[PDB]
RNA sequence: CUCCUCAUGGUCAGACUAUGUAGGGAAUUUUUGGAAU
């Protein structure tokens, strides 16, 4: 997961729900930290631009690598 | 402004009718005397009635031994 | 002294039911979460009911445009997590 | 088919042949080979000293592997003596597959006389102990004297390089051994074996070294019984303190039979403790002891080990059993169970029944439909209801009859000589009178899972239970059918005093007689 | 003793997990968490139409369970942790043998 | 503790989103946020999934209740970067 | 105090129905153990869904996380 | 364990909702670690129009994983 | 691989960091499911 770090990864939530963002920090219980994090909902339709977030470990079901650092 | 435990502890003694919410279960909602209790809020519980909402019916389960993972709300009737 | 209590209450306890599918190497049965069965042999077990299972005979139910249908499948060699299991049964 | 692999390499012309076989498999196996039908045998290295006679040999590998010494070890010399001596022709011919570097061992040593040696400077702590003991050696200048007979001492005069004594000298052998028997001595009082005082001087034998020699079980191996024993210890404990010995140095393991008690520790009563080690033979002794309480359906290898195993652990319960007695505690009643259990191979709790020879799970139930708990109930019973119960072959319904009519229903009687009159601390002298149902034509103990033969004896034991304090024991062989025996023991302290007295025989389990009894001593 | 050193054991091997929301995974494990978190790469992946991903780091508790393939060998595999704990657990008269 | 915790214990005394399991969000400043994540909040804008808006002077949510927090972009200089 | 714990030590080697969560499955069988973490083993189990007998499954092992409630029968 | 610091929150009545929907009114009264709470004057507000009122002084016990969140009512 | 605990060696005035034959990561706020339909 430290590879991973700085990258822009996407995260799929426990809802269904997709999260993209760059990933800073983690910890234990999978908490994440998502820099200038967006969100899509249906596949773009139903983009929001939510900016910094951090994500429950609970909520989170995979993530994978979306596209560099910036 | 005493903790709920202590306040447990008092339905255990007084001995009063307790009607027990639980978890993401608005259809049916158990109800019995408090005989005994655990750290874990598992609740052995006397005259055990099943009481679907859904005029109001129920179940005579006698004794019961509650999981306290299914308890959302406990009160007195 | 602490593990060999362990290992004990394990044996007497309700956990002599897959312990006993481990040694016997017997067929049971575990009703899942997602609705599907799993009718195997216990390769392996783990106190939060993770297991290892051969000849794994998986069944379901299946609904379609008519009459409700079972269906079932084969997995050799299958690994299962300890919480999608909500009962395991030995039987004959 | 006996011996499940040995039809398919014998079909094609190579036999096996190895120690815990089928022995008619086996019979056939050496009929075919002196015959012609097979011109090949496959020997393990344990079965030379069944010796069929060859036109040639091959030895295959020089090397077998020994769990204990965790690494394979070459052969002994003696063994491949015993190897080549079956091989005779048209030439007798002798292949020989060995290393490099016991080449010029084998090669030297078979040609050539082997060059003989002593041992002795090992096991000289028991021997010494034995000869305290039997009490023939008074001092140390009469020990001396008793080492000027030994082949070791000839050998250490012909060869001191060999024993690390550097000087060569008659007295330089004196001070050499008189130093090797000052340890020994130091060794036994520390262990408490015996006891020297000064006036030529004076040596005197305790509890410990009297049961150890007699039994025979060497220094080490009482020594770490002791450091283990101690008042309210468990089954368990005993068992392990019991695998702990040295006399387990005979019993081989390779790599296989240590990974396969891994394997089979699943499927037993009980788990070996933590802080020992689990190559350690000790740990194999034990779940062998294991697989024999519970009757597992065993590898032939492990039969052979659990053969072996047998073959020590009687004097080793024994004293096991008799040590605690001499440290005074009432928990060797357990020790006791654990010896009845080794001579017959039942658990004390699973079972009165399973004791009885040749029992399995069906038989079992219809004694749970005749309602029977004890096996003095199986005397009573007659022959039809027998005939019901067993359907099986005529040598085993035999031994069972023996095994009926040897078990005693003996009754556990006690006369004491003065009631009224109780002092403390004064050695009180009872006389129990046991009787017995049928007088016995000879002792001979029936088991089928411990094939040697076993003389029965029996222990009285008195003591009181909450204190778990073993006041009284004594070991009796009884031949006659009633007899009476003084058991002369100090009385404990003033006031009532719970006295129970139990009648526990060496080999038969349930035969437990108990009679309990207060006195108020002054 | 603990199964998930028995998925650590498990790199480099091609699974089909299924998951506790019915996704199916086809992938590399490339490690697995004691968390049982799976990392795997070359993995199609298949919501309840698949999707190819180089990477996918997976929840353990959302895995409902991962079928391995079938030359694994579960005799050796299974058997390590006793081992380890045995190896971490661990006089005249040496000789039994002679010459 | 974690080091997203850490931030979240930056974040008090800002401007805050909350996104909870049930899926209304609760924008306000955020006062205090525990290890749990357990977090009080003041003068909170609620928008229910069904769209309606509401006001409120003085929430507290559970941490195991909340999905996801949006907090301002301010922090996102440091000292996370390392 | 009666504590679930010797409640349940009680209720061992006697008839008991078990309610899950769901309702959706009782067991009625011979209470053979429970565990610390209070998982169930049952004997001669019948499975009661919709209060009616599906069928007799016998020797069962019931997940703790699962039980709503058990009553003795 | 971490104790929740609730104190500002004591002897307030609130507005817990809670799982499954369910929303009641109440005096804060107790709390533990585990943010299981005791509520007095505790009132159950039904889906339709009405509330009940469940506890007057005899007051209530709610488990606090079942707790969703709290309003604060007065200041 | 990660977090905690513990141990530890160091540094600062309990915290931080390297290492560990260590313990651990199923009973309310996260990883042994209230989900299923």
């Amino acid at each position: 997961l430290a590879n991973l770090i700085d990258y822009k990864l996407r995260v799929l939530t426990q809802d269904g729900r997709v999260y993209i963002g760059q990933l800073m920090a983690f910890d234990k219980h999978m908490n994440l930290v998502l820099n200038e994090c967006i969100e899509e909902r249906v596949p773009k339709v139903e983009k929001r631009v939510l900016g910094l977030t951090i994500l429950r470990g609970e909520q989170i079901l995979s993530t994978v690598v979306e596209d560099k650092p910036l | 402004m005493v903790p709920p435990i202590n306040c447990i502890f008092n339905f255990l003694q007084q001995q009063t009718p307790v009607t027990i919410w639980l978890f993401e279960q608005i259809g049916i909602r158990i109800k019995g005397k408090i005989v005994g209790f655990d750290e874990f809020m598992n609740v052995v519980i006397d005259e055990a009635v099943e009481i679907p909402v859904n005029v109001e019916k129920g179940t005579p389960l006698g004794k019961i031994l509650l999981k306290g993972d299914n308890i959302t709300l406990i009160t007195s009737a | 002294e602490l593990e060999e209590l362990e290992e004990f209450e394990f044996k007497h306890g309700p956990m002599s039911l897959i312990n006993d599918a481990m040694v016997t190497r017997t067929p049971v049965i575990i009703s899942l979460r997602n609705n599907h069965k799993i009718i195997a042999r216990v390769k392996a077990f783990d106190r939060h009911c993770n297991m290892v299972l051969e000849n794994v005979k998986e069944l379901w139910t299946e609904k379609k445009g008519k009459n409700v249908i079972n269906r079932e499948r084969f997995i050799s060699k299958l690994f299962l997590r300890g919480d999608s299991v909500i009962v395991v049964l030995k039987t004959p | 088919l006996t011996d499940g692999h040995l039809r398919a390499p014998l079909k094609h012309g190579v036999g096996i042949l190895y120690k815990g076989m089928a022995s008619n498999d086996e019979r056939i196996v050496k009929r075919l080979y002196e015959y012609g039908a097979v011109s090949v045998l496959l020997i393990s290295k344990d079965c030379s000293a069944f010796a069929c006679k060859t036109d040639e040999v091959i030895i295959l590998g020089t090397n077998l592997y020994d769990g204990a010494e965790h690494k394979y070890m070459p052969y002994t010399i003696n063994e491949l003596l015993e190897m080549v001596g079956l091989a005779s022709g048209m030439a007798g011919k002798v292949l020989i597959l060995t290393s490099h570097n016991m080449k010029a061992y084998y090669k030297k040593f078979l040609i050539e006389p082997l060059p003989t040696e002593s041992y002795l400077q090992y096991i000289i702590h028991d021997t010494l102990n034995n000869e305290i003991a039997n009490s023939i050696i008074q001092s140390k200048q009469d020990c001396v004297d008793w080492f000027t007979y030994s082949y070791f001492y000839r050998r250490i005069h012909v060869n001191p390089s060999y024993y690390g004594v550097r000087d060569t000298s008659p007295h330089g052998i004196s001070v050499f051994l008189s130093n090797l028997v000052e340890t020994c001595l130091n060794d036994l009082v520390e262990s408490s074996f015996i006891e020297i005082d000064d006036t030529t001087e004076i040596i005197s034998t305790l509890s410990n070294g009297l049961i150890a020699s007699h039994y025979g079980v060497s220094f080490f191996t009482i020594q770490s019984f002791v450091s283990s024993l101690s008042n309210t210890s468990t089954l368990k404990n005993m068992l392990y303190v019991l695998s702990t010995a040295v006399e387990f140095e005979s019993v081989p393991l390779r790599k296989g039979d240590r990974a396969l008690l891994v394997k089979l520790s699943k499927r037993l009563p009980l788990r070996f403790p933590e802080h020992t080690s689990s190559g350690s033979v000790s740990f194999k002794v034990f779940l062998l002891l294991q697989a024999y309480f519970s009757r597992l359906e065993l590898p032939v290898d492990f039969q052979n080990d659990l053969k072996d195993i047998l073959e020590k652990v009687v004097p080793l319960i024994n004293v096991v059993v008799d040590i605690l007695s001499a440290n005074g505690y009432l928990n060797a009643t357990t020790a006791m169970d654990l010896a009845q259990m080794l001579i017959q191979g039942v658990w004390d709790v699973d079972n009165p029944l399973r004791q009885i020879p040749h029992f399995n799970n069906k038989i079992l139930e219809k004694c749970k439909e005749i309602n029977v708990e004890t096996v003095y109930d199986i005397m009573a019973l007659e022959d039809e209801e027998r005939d019901e119960i067993l359907t099986l072959t005529d040598s085993q319904l035999a031994q069972v009859a023996a095994f009926v009519n040897n078990y005693p229903n003996v009754e556990l009687t006690y006369s004491l000589n003065n009631s009224d009159s109780l002092i403390s601390g004064v050695k009180q002298k009872i006389t129990i009178q046991l009787t017995r149902d049928v007088e016995p034509e000879n002792l001979q103990v029936t088991s089928e899972k411990y094939p040697f033969d076993k003389l029965e004896s029996w222990w009285l034991v008195l003591g009181e239970v909450s204190k778990k304090e073993l006041y009284a024991i004594k070991k009796v062989t009884l031949n006659k059918e009633t007899q009476q025996y003084e058991l002369e023991f100090d009385t404990p302290t003033s006031g009532k005093h719970n006295l129970t007295i139990w009648c526990v025989c060496d080999s038969y389990l349930d035969a437990d007689k108990e009679l309990s009894f207060e006195i108020n001593v002054k | 003793m603990k199964l998930v050193n028995f998925l650590k054991k498990l790199r480099n091997e091609q699974v089909t997990i299924e998951l506790k929301n019915g996704t199916t995974v086809w992938g590399t494990l490339q490690s697995v968490s004691p968390q049982m978190n799976a990392i795997l790469t070359d993995v199609k992946l298949t919501l309840p139409n698949i999707a190819s991903l180089q990477y996918i780091n997976i929840r353990g508790n959302t895995i409902r369970q991962i079928i391995l393939p079938d030359s694994l060998n579960l005799d050796s595999l299974l058997v390590d942790q006793k081992q380890l704990n045995s190896l971490r657990r661990s006089a005249n008269k040496r000789p039994r043998r002679g010459l | 503790n974690g080091i997203p915790v850490k931030l979240l214990n930056e974040a008090q005394g800002h401007i805050v989103s909350l996104e909870l399991t049930t899926g209304a969000t609760y924008r306000g400043k955020l006062v205090e946020s525990e290890d749990s994540m357990n977090v009080q909040l003041r003068d909170v804008i609620a928008t229910e999934p069904q769209g309606a808006v509401t006001h409120m002077d003085q929430i507290f949510v559970r941490g195991s209740q909340i999905k996801f927090i949006v907090v301002p972009d301010l922090l996102k200089n440091a000292p996370l970067f390392k | 105090p009666v504590n679930p714990k010797p409640f349940l030590k009680g209720l061992v080697n006697h008839r008991v129905g078990v309610k899950l969560k769901f309702n959706s499955t009782e067991y009625r069988g011979t209470l053979v153990s429970t565990d610390n973490y209070f998982n169930l083993q049952l004997n001669e189990a019948e499975e009661f869904v919709a209060g009616v007998s599906h069928g007799t499954l016998g020797e069962i092992f019931i997940r703790c996380n699962n039980v709503l409630y058990i009553r003795e029968l | 364990v971490s104790t929740p610091e609730l104190k500002k929150y004591m002897d307030k009545k609130i507005l817990l909702n809670i799982n499954g929907s369910r929303k009641v009114a109440g005096i804060l009264r107790g709390y533990d670690i585990f943010l299981n709470v005791v509520l007095d004057d505790a009132m159950e507000i039904n889906g339709e129009d009405p509330a009940n009122n469940h506890q007057l002084g005899l007051q209530t016990v709610i488990r606090g994983n079942s707790i969703i969140s709290l309003e604060a009512l007065d200041a």
